[PDB]
DNA sequence: CGGTGCCGAGGCCGCTCAATTGGTCGTAGACAGCTCTAGCACCGCTTAAACGCACGTACGCGCTGTCCCCCGCGTTTTAACCGCCAAGGGGATTACTCCCTAGTCTCCAGGCACGTGTCAGATATATACATCCTGT
DNA sequence: ACAGGATGTATATATCTGACACGTGCCTGGAGACTAGGGAGTAATCCCCTTGGCGGTTAAAACGCGGGGGACAGCGCGTACGTGCGTTTAAGCGGTGCTAGAGCTGTCTACGACCAATTGAGCGGCCTCGGCACCG
């Protein structure tokens, strides 16, 4: 009952990520338990980066809630995430 | 007024205003009518094929997201 | 009716970790959920492709690390692989 | 008054907000008319046609921004159909 | 040394079927082999994605047919699905 | 005593295509029997189109042997095949294309 | 006797368009590829086929870029290309710097 | 035992070479300031492709870069190339 | 800068099904060893191509009328928007059952390296013709 | 406005050699025969979300008029790239040799798949309250 996510000191549900990675593989694909914590850490770092940029933009606009406009601003603002995320934010807007 | 003509002059004008266009000529209305028609055609073909595969008769939002995801123009905010 | 899998709670947790006071709208939460699913899908697909390239069948931490060094651009990838190694070491150096 | 000021006012106003510009009902009628060909007597979730509207609006905005770059390349300040066709040729959609 | 899988013989056979006298260089044969592998990879990936979308697990002829109606453009896709149905009917209506 | 390709009257290996599709199908996934036949037919028709175009291109140059230049000319000649093959042909070169103000 | 200025250019247009063979000197390009490969990781070796394929993809991308810039410039009511045309074409396509 | 720390090879793509490329490309006349910027874009393109190929071949634990890995790197950048490995 | 209202979002239960730890195995990869194909480094020779430069001639850039035409306002007029009500087609479940495909055993034949003997196409050369460049 | 007239191009032949289509010996992955179980096809049932329609209502479209502005031929000039010439270098070829890492092969072991008994966290409701959306 040690809750492996906390054993990695992470927030993401490493068991759920494990059974997710379990399916999207080749014919007899196996995943390693060491890989699930790695993907979980990757997702946690990326979400933390995007959300802290959005929160900085929100405190710029002085709003407690983060709106999709804040997400658009934070993503297109810093060049790195924009270069990663080529997507189109729903209801986001432009610069 | 054909069914395409719902995309009228002030709509395309405000659209160009969002993009930062300062001054628009005359034939741009017909041009973007044709272009948007092409684009919606390209998306809706894929959406209808997905829905017809799923044995349904309702183009749900999930299939629109899938069709935009395949065409390199992915769109968040609707799940999937 | 059957419940649907999401990520919203973990996004909320990591948000409260990085920003203790701010909030996030439900639509922005759905946006972040879709973004997490997209990034994880890209990483899983790339890792599967790499494992099929190198004629192996077990996606360990190595192919995942190569996937984040592939997809994300430079210094973001550097921070990512650093956090990944840190998390996997914290996992391994435990009970 | 003078021409050249209300334009910039529109630039500022329509880039500050993020709401939908194309009005919903004629767009939905257009979508139904186009789907009338590839199959007969469809049905559409309102969320689906909302998503189509969002994506098409974002695409048209991107195309206009790019063709504005194209037009300002030729020292003009008014776009022209050859500019839009050139932009779509350079992106490579060739449609 | 271990032999490598190819497609060259089948390309030669279908070439001799359509053109009885002409020949094909080895470099062009490698090009066609890579092209066949690329198209088949795209079709397999798209069919797997479609099967994962519709919550099914058995890629039958239906998802493959939808994949060729997806990837290839219009009349090429029409000829393709026609030949596919013809071949599968010839297969099924046999011993 | 018969092979599945001749059983369906095709020219692509149904067993090999079936093994590949079994090898790329979401580990707990399965592959239908007829699906391999369908995929083989699809690939056969695509190769048929490209090779016929290459032959028609080479016949105008009086060469019995098809070369990558002929592949690139045949692919970029047609529109929809050009829409399919978005890749690059090794050594294929470009099509002879001259614009308006170049004189 | 002398040609009109530009006729030799069109002759070379026809020549280097109907040809197929590679267009950059092999050894300098290979030296440049190894030089760029240095800082990413040291002590790297290269298959000759690999450098050949890099040359193929390189010339393909540059030919596409040059054709597209020529489209841009001929739209711009000029005949001579210019570096801002290249920057414009790359900005349209999606690349940047 | 590696030697020859390379330098100045960016000048390897010489001016008649780029001239010949644009002549194939369908360009009539060229202003003299092109050569530096096309050297730059060639540099950045080779940087990205070689980076991805090196990451591939380092993942396979190899001290050399095979052609198949360069083809894979070009595939992952949307500029896939036939003829060599797939 | 306060007032009022709004419900969107955040915190709190019930519950149920997905993590999780314990025990087994077996197969996939780690790894040591051995080969040898192929990549790296000179060396010399040739020479085609890069390179410097001297003209000059097409043309890029700028300036100037100038007339089409596009933006701004003003009035009408029109079709979208909100709200509300009604019928029902189809989406979303559960429940059987059986069709179909994953396996295993046996077998052999289509398919794959390997050689080779013929020849198709590259290359060169010598004719028979387009084709630009002044020009009476 | 065709008349010379170098300057490049069809064209037919000759050669020539490396490439390739075809014939081999060999050999694992395709086929056929059977069985098991489980995924989905169909069947039924519920309900909800979609379409249809009505009626006000009112902001947005939409002609239309007018006035300035900018797109654009047209000159005109003043840098600069093409078109040569002679001159130098390093690309390429061909060898020649060196060695090391790519690629197999054989053991060994370790870690992840599988199965199960357990239980707690993640989600559906649900309440509720205060962050924000407007308004002097």
């Amino acid at each position: 009952a040690v809750s492996r996510s906390q054993r990695a000191g992470l927030q993401f549900p490493v068991g759920r990520i494990h059974r997710h990675l379990k399916s999207r593989t080749t014919s007899h694909g196996r995943v390693g338990a060491t890989a699930a914590v790695y993907s979980a850490a990757i997702l946690e770092y990326l979400t933390a980066e995007v959300l802290e940029l959005a929160g900085n933009a929100s405190k710029d606009l002085k709003v407690k809630r983060i709106t999709p406009r804040h997400l658009q601003l934070a993503i297109r603002g810093d060049e790195e995430l924009d270069s990663l995320i080529k997507a189109t934010i729903a209801g986001g807007g432009v610069i | 007024r054909d069914n395409i003509q719902g995309i009228t002059k002030p709509a395309i004008r405000r659209l160009a205003r969002r993009g930062g266009v300062k001054r628009i000529s005359g034939l741009i209305y017909e041009e973007t009518r044709g272009v948007l028609k092409v684009f919606l055609e390209n998306v809706i073909r894929d959406a209808v094929t997905y829905t017809e595969h799923a044995k349904r008769k309702t183009v749900t939002a999930m299939d629109v997201v899938y069709a935009l995801k395949r065409q390199g123009r992915t769109l968040y905010g609707f799940g999937g | 009716k059957t419940r649907k899998e999401s990520y919203a709670i973990y996004v909320y947790k990591v948000l409260k970790q990085v920003h203790p006071d701010t909030g996030i709208s439900s639509k922005a939460m759905s946006i972040m959920n879709s973004f997490v699913n997209d990034v994880f899908e890209r990483i899983a697909g790339e890792a599967s492709r790499l494992a099929h390239y190198n004629k192996r069948s077990t996606i360990t931490s190595r192919e995942i690390q190569t996937a984040v060094r592939l997809l994300l651009p430079g210094e973001l990838a550097k921070h990512a692989v650093s956090e990944g190694t840190k998390a996997v070491t914290k996992y391994t150096s435990a009970k | 008054y003078r021409p050249g000021t209300v334009a910039l006012r529109e630039i500022r106003r329509y880039q500050k907000s993020t709401e939908l510009l194309i009005r919903k009902l004629p767009f939905q009628r257009l979508v139904r008319e186009i789907a009338q060909d590839f199959k007969t007597d469809l049905r559409f979730q309102s969320s689906a046609v909302m998503a189509l509207q969002e994506a098409s609006e974002a695409y048209l905005v991107a195309l206009f921004e790019d063709t504005n770059l194209c037009a300002i390349h030729a020292k003009r300040v008014t776009i022209m159909p050859k500019d839009i066709q050139l932009a779509r040729r350079i992106r490579g959609e060739r449609a």
